[PDB]
């Protein structure tokens, strides 16, 4: 509390209101001034980059950005205009330009305008409140720019000015004498609510009348398009209401219209809303405490994490399949010179993952601050006597032991089970030997089509259920090998592996047989003998989403589910009567009968392709039928998968591992029960430790358990990466194309490990790529530095070398090093620059697991 | 603030027709496979019979130029519609199987480099951006099964 | 809707099973002090 | 983990094999078992089983630094080049199953992002052999070293190129389970290479 | 459906392994340090 | 120091210890009990 | 003769810039820290 | 042998260098501490 301590932590609540306002107003213009450049660096003769790739989709579904208008502009508004001083348009005037580079422009410039307007109204508040300020202190970097000295003794935003440098001429909000200004927080969430219900309106009489979205049920008959005046469902996306690469009509509210009858909906509901709380505001002594605004600090940010949570999660499954992203596939995309896999989802996944990622940090932050509302109390003797329920129904001890001792177990449950089954699945597909158990991969070899007429060598055990029976090789009449057609292999034969040339199980010899005539419920359109040895595909049910989804998608589909369900029926019918003729062919042993065999399947052949192509053609159109909530790329169902499965459980598991610290930070802020053992009392919400006693004792503060949020949450998060980037996160080696995953139709970019190295060869193509891929490494390890106990070692030896320095520069004569001292962090500052290196190195590396591109095929 | 924009450079793209951004043309499926296709077949003479008299006649010159260095056109090796000739093993463009085991990246250097015996390289007949122009026209070949 | 309605279902559910383990546990337990 | 390994299979000889030439195969300098009870069995078996050009070829003999390993120049003769399965079989599994499955699978059916699955028909009949060369000398794709498939032109000899080439005419039409046997090899090889 | 029966006696053995052995070398390093 | 009750679960570890080991390579080594083999 | 001296002239100059801006971090921290 | 007896010379050369290194530092500082 001397060093660096006090330099983030300069600005700390509670505030007065006048310094919130006014700095927040100033905030908001600055942000707009940055958006403005991006409309800039959005423009058509400008590389692609991911700052104009993530915002183009949005920008097409307004219409501010044409995806087919090539024709460019010499003249436009004012006479004459080639190109200029500047050119035309400032600097973009050696371009040549189309009308969406100067809506682009224009809506740059707009932003521009505001927010530099809006800079300084925040300025005239939160300066003006102070008295006023001077050029000099608003800058700070005008003392050093000698001359100008004389115009920075000015003084701005003061209370009685002239018009154009005035400030706030009551001193504050509370003095100033307007009656329908509210006074306190909760009246004033009021006006607030009012205030946003009008952005609403905003935005919808923008969308109506200026870029000409009319809301539903208000829309327009026909529309222009590049070809022409169109009824409104048959134009195409960007234009009209006709998807073009799903080929189908879209539903009213799945288009920008009806985004604008929302923005009227939801701007009625929010005045509504505010007029209610302006005759009746919040009360309630629950609630009165929030006042301060240390408190409600907490309360905010917390909710807003909550917000961007679920920002994630809607505009995921809104807009996966939406024009806007696929549209991008179709616009030639290239980067650092190259072309992406499917750009569209990329940037669908880049923008849901940052939003996960806000999510998770405010969140955090937010109980942290709330950890240090409720330390303060402690410290000061009010905690005891706080008359919020939302406070006292947490002070017990032993309910808070309860509380979060079930938590762990709760977390320890299901992440045994998904990490447990990760490792059982591992062991299966890599085909392991422990002595104790062998481990056996799925294997399938067709049993219908000409590959179900090739023959193999089979030893056939008599009765598996004798112990002590032992098998035969099956055989001919003449002692050689019988090779048996894939038609006629049975439950319980054996094959070699290196007839099947299989190398990579070298520990056991042959492949079981353990289910004929198999057709994969969801998957190819064929019939299988298999291998299924520890491979547990049973594990894709364990998933209440499994069933959620297939019962909802099997009740809108009925009919044709059950069709297909009778053409399969017919077809293993005529397959396995088809196959009896074949062998009557095979073992026909005279002519005559042979003849009569061979005529009998010459005539039953013709009703064996009319029940095959009948038995396609349905599963084909069942494989085309809308999606519920697990989604094909064209917006088509598909099974829940063992993938899906693990990803629910996971998904419980990780996040309460990962948010468990953040109820020791709301209950243990003061005292832990190991704390109130021994009397101990924690001091502060930052300190290192108190350690070496009772064997140590580092990490316990609330800064530290928001630490431990943040790393324990980086599992849960790359969970998400992984299974938005397309990885298979049921295993750890999932090859892309193994047998499992062809018969079964599905479609994934490489199992935990192996995707590391799956993506990391299409990572290496890029070389601005591979670039951060070297700094990302480079910044994490070295938060090992900081983050091991070594820090008195760092500064015993930092020690040493600032006497060396000295000694150096005393020899040699050198002034500017006779008084070197390095400085070393000490334990808190090293414990926050350590999180700081470990957090933004892992997250600067998968930044690009989702800019390789998604190679997810569907 | 960092990005302001992003300083990525301007676009590279092929030739300029006056009075129609190229630079905008080159993300424009519907222009850069117009163009594709006037490189593909060596002609303009597949060409929508909507295409105005000046684009008409900048392709014309743009293929008067690339006959003076011996460019050889796709079509007719792998003919007008794809799935060449087998005879010269050209490839077949309709081909899902050809199609399925390609990517379009992949593809793009087997054009620069040429491939093996007879496919020519066309390093330096065309350029990156018409390449890629190709690569976009050669997806659209493809039939199912 | 139906996949966002589903899942943000899914997400308060769980917090809301959480709630009620965390609530059998306490509420059968309530004779005996944690340590 | 140590010692437990198990039996070795009969079929697999220790019995040794000529050492590798030291000379270049590219030189220009000057150009490129007995009776013992059970030598003669033991000296026939490793002739089918015991692969000769594994191992990574002297520098000066790899395909980029051959004057005759360019794809514009490399010899492709069908008789030479389909001659023989025992061979294509004993030495293009080799070299397969060492380099080439890490990214194709232990299947050869594909399992880095869009690799290539050298079982689908419709690759089979659209790529030449002298194609098949040149995307492994060149690599495939922009990148340094070539680009998501990765060049050989400094790591493989054109002879071990065309053993690959061979092999890979072996996965047609196969079923995901793995690599070509010694009878894939042969029926590939009786219906014209 | 024995392989669901069969493949479910396996998994049910890996999880007593392993859960047992990790909550085996938590009972011998309590006795290598207190007991 | 060993309790009764911790001997007894190093007990059901060694029964699903030899219940792999005696399925994995009897049938290996015997070709007996032919339900197991692999 | 002249590429290898043109490429020590930019070699020294990454020298200085690197090691040079690493001990104005050094600097900067120490600054901030104290005095 | 020559490869042998130069590596071995090599890395005898590196702690014999280091020390004369040392030495030499010791010698002209004498009578400045290092405080
Ligand atoms: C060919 C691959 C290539 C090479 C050059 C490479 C090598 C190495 C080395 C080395 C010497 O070999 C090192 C030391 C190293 C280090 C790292 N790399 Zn690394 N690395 C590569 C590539 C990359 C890339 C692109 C990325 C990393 C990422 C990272 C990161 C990872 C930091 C970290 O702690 O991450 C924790 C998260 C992990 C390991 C991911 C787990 C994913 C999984 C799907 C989650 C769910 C499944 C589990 C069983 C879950 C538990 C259950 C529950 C609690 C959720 C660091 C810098 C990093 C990352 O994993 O971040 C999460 C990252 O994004 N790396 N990496
Ligand atoms: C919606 C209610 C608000 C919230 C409103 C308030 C108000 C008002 C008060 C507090 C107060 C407290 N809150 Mg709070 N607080 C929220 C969330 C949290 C969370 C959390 C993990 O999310 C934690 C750990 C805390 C902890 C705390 C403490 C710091 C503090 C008093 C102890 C305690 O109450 O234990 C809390 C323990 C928990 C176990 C609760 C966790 C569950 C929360 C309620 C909801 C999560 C679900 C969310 C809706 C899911 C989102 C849906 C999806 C995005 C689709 N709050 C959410 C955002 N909180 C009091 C205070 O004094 O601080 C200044 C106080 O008066
Ligand atoms: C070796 C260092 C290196 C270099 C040479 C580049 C160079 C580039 N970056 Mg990468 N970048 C790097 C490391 C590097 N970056 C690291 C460590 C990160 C993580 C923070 C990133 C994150 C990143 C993003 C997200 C983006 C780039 C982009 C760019 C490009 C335009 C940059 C620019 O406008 O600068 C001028 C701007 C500043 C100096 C700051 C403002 C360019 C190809 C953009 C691009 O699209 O390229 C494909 C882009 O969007 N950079
Ligand atoms: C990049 C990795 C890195 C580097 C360069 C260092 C450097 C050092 N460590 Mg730290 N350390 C690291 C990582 C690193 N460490 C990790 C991962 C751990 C966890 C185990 C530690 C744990 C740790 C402990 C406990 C201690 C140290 C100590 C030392 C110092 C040894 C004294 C000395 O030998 O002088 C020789 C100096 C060098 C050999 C390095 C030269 C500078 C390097 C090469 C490059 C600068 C690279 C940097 C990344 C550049 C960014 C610059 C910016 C402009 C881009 C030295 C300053 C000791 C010490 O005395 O404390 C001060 C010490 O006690 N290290
Ligand atoms: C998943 C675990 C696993 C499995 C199933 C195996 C399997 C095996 N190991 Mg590997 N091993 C492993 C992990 C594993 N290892 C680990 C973690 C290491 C690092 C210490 C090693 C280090 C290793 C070496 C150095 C050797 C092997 C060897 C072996 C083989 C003989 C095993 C043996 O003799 O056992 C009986 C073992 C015991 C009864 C324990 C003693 C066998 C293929 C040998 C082999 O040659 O492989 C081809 C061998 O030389 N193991
Ligand atoms: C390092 C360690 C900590 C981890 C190592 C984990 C590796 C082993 C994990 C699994 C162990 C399973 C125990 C063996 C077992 O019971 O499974 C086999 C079981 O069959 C029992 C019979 C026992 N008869 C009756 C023969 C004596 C046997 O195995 O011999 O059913 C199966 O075989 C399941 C078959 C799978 C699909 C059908
Ligand atoms: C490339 N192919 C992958 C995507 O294929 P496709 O779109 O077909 O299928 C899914 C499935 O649906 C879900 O996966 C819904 C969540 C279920 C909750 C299951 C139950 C959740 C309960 C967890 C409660 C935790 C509490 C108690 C701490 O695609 C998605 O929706 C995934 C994208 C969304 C990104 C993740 C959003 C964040 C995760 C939840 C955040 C939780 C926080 C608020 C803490
Ligand atoms: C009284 N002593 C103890 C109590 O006080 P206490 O510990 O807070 O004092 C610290 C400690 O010392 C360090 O913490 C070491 C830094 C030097 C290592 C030097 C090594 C740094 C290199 C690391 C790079 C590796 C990355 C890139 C992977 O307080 C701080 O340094 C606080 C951190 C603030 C630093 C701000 C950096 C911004 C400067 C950027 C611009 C400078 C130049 C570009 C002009
Ligand atoms: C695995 C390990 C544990 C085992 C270590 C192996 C040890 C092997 C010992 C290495 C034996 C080398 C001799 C062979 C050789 O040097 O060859 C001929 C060499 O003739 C000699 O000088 C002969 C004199 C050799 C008398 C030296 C005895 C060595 C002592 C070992 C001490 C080990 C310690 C204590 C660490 O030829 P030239 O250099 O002239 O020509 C270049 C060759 N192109
Ligand atoms: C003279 C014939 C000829 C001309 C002209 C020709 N090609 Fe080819 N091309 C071939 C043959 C032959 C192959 C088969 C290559 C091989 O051996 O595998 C082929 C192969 C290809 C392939 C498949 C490559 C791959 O990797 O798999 C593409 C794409 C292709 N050509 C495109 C073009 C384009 C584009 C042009 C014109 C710009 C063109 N070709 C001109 C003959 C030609
Ligand atoms: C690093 C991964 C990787 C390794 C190692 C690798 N490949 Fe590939 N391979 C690919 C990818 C990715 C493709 C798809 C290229 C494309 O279209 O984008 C491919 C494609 C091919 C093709 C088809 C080329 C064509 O033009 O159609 C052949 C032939 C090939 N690989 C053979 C081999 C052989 C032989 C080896 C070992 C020598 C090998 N590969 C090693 C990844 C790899
Ligand atoms: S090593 Fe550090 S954290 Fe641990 S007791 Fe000592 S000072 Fe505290
Ligand atoms: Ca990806």
């Amino acid at each position: 509390a001397n060093g660096v301590k006090r330099w983030y932590q300069k600005l700390e609540l509670p505030m007065p209101p006048e310094r919130i306002f006014g700095a927040h107003m100033m905030l908001i213009g600055g942000l707009a001034c940055l958006i403005g450049t991006y409309f800039f660096a959005s423009m058509t003769m400008w590389n692609d980059g991911y700052v104009n790739l993530t915002l183009r989709p949005r920008l097409i579904s307004l219409g501010i950005y044409d995806p087919y208008d090539t024709e460019q502009i010499q003249r436009v508004w004012l006479p004459l205009i080639g190109e200029f001083s500047t050119s035309k348009l400032p600097f973009f005037g050696q371009y040549p330009l189309t009308m969406t580079d100067f809506r682009l422009f224009g809506w740059g410039c707009f932003h521009i305008g505001l927010g530099l307007w809006l800079v300084y109204a925040g300025a005239a508040h939160y300066y003006g409140a102070r008295g006023g300020a001077t050029i000099g202190e608003i800058f700070w970097l005008l003392p050093y720019v000698p001359g100008l000295k004389g115009l920075c003794q000015i003084k701005w935003f003061t209370p009685e000015g002239p018009w154009y440098k005035v400030g706030l001429p009551w001193g504050s909000f509370a003095n100033t004498p307007w009656p329908i200004l509210r006074r306190t927080y909760a009246d004033a969430l009021s006006p607030h609510t009012i205030y946003i219900g009008l952005l609403f309106f905003i935005w919808g009489f923008v969308l109506w009348f200026v870029l000409d979205k009319p809301p539903v049920p208000l829309q327009p008959a026909q529309v222009m398009t590049p070809n022409g005046l169109m009824p409104l469902e048959q134009a195409p996306f960007p234009y009209g209401w006709f998807d073009p690469y799903l080929n189908q009509v879209m539903h009213p509210m799945n288009t920008i219209n009806g985004e604008t009858t929302m923005c009227f909906v939801w701007g009625v509901l929010f005045v509504a809303l505010g007029a209610y709380w302006w005759y009746r505001p919040p009360r309630s002594i629950n609630i009165t405490h929030l006042e301060d605004t240390k408190a409600v600090f907490h309360v905010h940010l917390t909710a807003i994490g909550y917000v961007s949570f679920a920002l994630a999660i809607v505009g995921f499954l809104a807009l996966r399949n939406h024009p806007s992203y696929l549209m991008l596939n179709d616009m030639n995309v290239i980067i650092y010179g190259k072309k992406i896999v499917n750009p569209g989802r990329m940037i669908h996944n880049m923008i849901t993952f940052n939003h996960v990622q806000v999510g998770l940090l405010y969140v955090a932050a937010g109980v942290f601050h709330g950890g240090q509302y409720l330390h303060g109390l402690n410290i000061s003797g009010a905690y005891k006597q706080a008359r919020s329920k939302f406070i006292t129904w947490f002070q017990n001890p032993d309910l808070q032991t309860k509380i979060v001792g079930t938590t762990m177990f709760v977390s320890f449950v299901t992440v045994v089970f998904g990490y447990g089954m990760i490792c059982w699945n591992t062991g299966a597909e890599l085909d392991l030997n422990f002595g104790i158990y062998q481990f056996r991969s799925f294997r399938a070899i067709q049993m219908d089509g000409e590959a179900g007429n090739i023959g193999y060598r089979v030893f056939r055990p008599k009765n598996p259920w004798d112990p002590t029976a032992g098998g035969d090789w099956v055989k001919n009449p003449d002692g050689t090998a019988k090779l048996v057609k894939a038609r006629n292999l049975q439950v319980g034969d054996r094959i070699l592996n290196e007839e099947l040339g299989i190398g990579s199980s070298p520990t056991y010899s042959f492949t079981t047989i353990e289910e004929i005539n198999y057709k994969p419920e969801w998957g190819q359109p064929k019939l299988y003998a298999v291998q299924w040895g520890s491979w547990t595909h049973f594990l894709r049910k364990v998933n209440p989403l499994f069933w959620v989804d297939k019962g909802i998608w099997y009740l809108q589909n009925q009919k044709t589910f059950e069709a297909t369900r009778k053409a399969d029926e017919a077809y293993l019918a005529a397959h396995l009567k088809a196959v009896s003729l074949l062998n009557q062919i095979d073992d026909a042993q005279t002519e005559e009968a042979k003849q009569k065999a061979q005529a009998e399947l010459d005539k039953f052949r013709p009703e064996l392709e009319k029940a095959h192509a009948n038995m396609l053609e349905w599963n084909e159109r069942l494989a085309s039928t809308p999606a519920v909530l697990y989604s094909n790329l064209r917006d088509q169902h598909r099974d829940g998968e063992i993938n899906d499965a693990i990803f629910f459980w996971l998904m419980i598991g990780g996040w309460l591992f990962g948010f468990i610290p953040l109820l020791r930070i709301a209950f243990h802020n003061y005292q832990s029960p190991w704390y109130r053992d021994f009397e101990w009392r924690k001091q502060s919400p930052d300190f290192p430790c108190i350690g070496p006693v009772k064997g140590g004792t580092c990490g316990v503060s609330i800064q530290d358990q928001l630490w431990f949020c943040i790393l324990f949450s980086i599992k849960p998060l790359s969970a998400i990466a992984w299974y938005l980037d397309g990885g298979w996160i049921a295993t750890m080696m999932a090859r892309g194309n193994e047998a499992y995953y062809l018969t079964h139709n599905i479609s994934h970019t490489g199992g935990v490990f192996l995707y590391m190295w799956n993506e990391t060869t299409w990572i290496w193509t890029d070389n601005h790529l591979t670039a951060m891929l070297l700094l990302g490494h480079l910044i994490w390890f070295v938060s090992f530095a900081l983050w091991f106990k070594d820090r008195g070692s760092r500064a015993e030896g930092g020690d040493i070398q600032s006497r060396w320095v000295r000694l150096m520069g005393k020899r040699l004569g050198i002034k500017t090093l006779q008084e070197v001292r390095f400085p070393v962090s000490n334990l808190a500052t090293a414990k926050l620059w350590g999180t700081v290196f470990f957090y933004t190195g892992t997250f600067v590396l998968v930044f690009l697991y989702f800019a390789d591109g998604f190679f997810q095929n569907r | 603030v960092m990005a302001t924009g992003c300083f990525v450079g301007a676009r590279n793209a092929s030739e300029p027709r006056l009075g129609s951004s190229s630079i905008a043309a080159s993300r424009t499926a519907p222009a850069y496979l117009r163009e594709a296709q006037v490189l593909y077949e060596g002609s303009t003479d597949g060409l929508p019979k909507d295409t105005p008299a000046d684009e008409i006649a900048h392709y014309k010159a743009m293929l008067a130029e690339l006959q003076t260095r011996n460019y050889a056109a796709c079509a007719g090796c792998h003919q007008v519609n794809g799935g060449g000739n087998k005879a010269i093993n050209a490839t077949n463009f309709q081909d899902a199987g050809w199609q399925a085991n390609n990517s379009s990246p992949g593809m793009v250097t087997s054009i620069v480099n040429g491939k093996g015996k007879v496919m020519p390289a066309y390093k330096d007949k065309l350029t990156l951006q018409q390449i890629n122009y190709l690569v976009e026209y050669i997806r659209r070949f493809e039939k199912k099964r | 809707m139906t996949a966002i309605l589903l899942a943000c279902l899914f997400v308060l559910g769980g917090y809301a099973a959480l709630w009620g383990i965390i609530k059998f546990v306490v509420a059968n337990t309530k004779d005996i002090a944690a340590n | 983990g140590g010692c437990f390994v198990g039996s070795r299979d009969p079929n697999e000889t220790r019995y040794p094999k000529a050492p590798m030439p030291l000379q270049n195969q590219t030189s220009t300098l000057k150009t490129a078992a007995q009776n013992t009870p059970g030598a003669r069995e033991a000296a026939a078996l490793r002739d089918r089983v015991t692969p000769l050009n594994l191992q990574q070829v002297n520098e000066q003999d790899v395909a980029g630094n051959d004057p005759l390993g360019s794809p514009a120049r490399v010899v492709l003769d069908e008789g030479e080049m389909y001659r023989d399965p025992v061979e294509i079989y004993r030495e293009g599994r080799a070299l397969f199953q060492n380099n080439c499955v890490g990214c194709h699978g232990h299947n050869g059916c594909g399992n880095v992002p869009r690799s290539t699955n050298f079982t689908d028909p419709g690759w089979q009949e659209n790529n030449s052999d002298g194609g098949i060369y040149s995307s492994i000398y060149n690599g495939k794709g922009i990148g340094n070293g070539g680009g998501a498939m990765p060049a050989y032109y400094n790591q493989l000899s054109p002879q071990q190129i065309r053993y690959l080439v061979a092999y890979l005419r072996a996965f047609k039409g196969r079923q995901c389970n793995g690599l070509p046997t010694l009878s894939d090899v042969e029926r590939m090889v009786a219906e014209r290479q | 459906m024995w392989n669901v029966v069969g493949q479910i006696i396996s998994v049910l053995c890996f999880f007593i392994l392993t859960v047992g052995t990790l909550f085996g070398i938590v009972y011998v390093s309590h006795l290598l340090s207190r007991g | 120091d060993i309790s009764k009750v911790a001997w007894a679960w190093f007990g059901v570890l060694l029964a699903i210890c030899l219940i792999g080991a005696f399925g994995n390579y009897v049938p290996k080594l015997f070709v007996k009990m032919l339900m197991f083999l692999n």
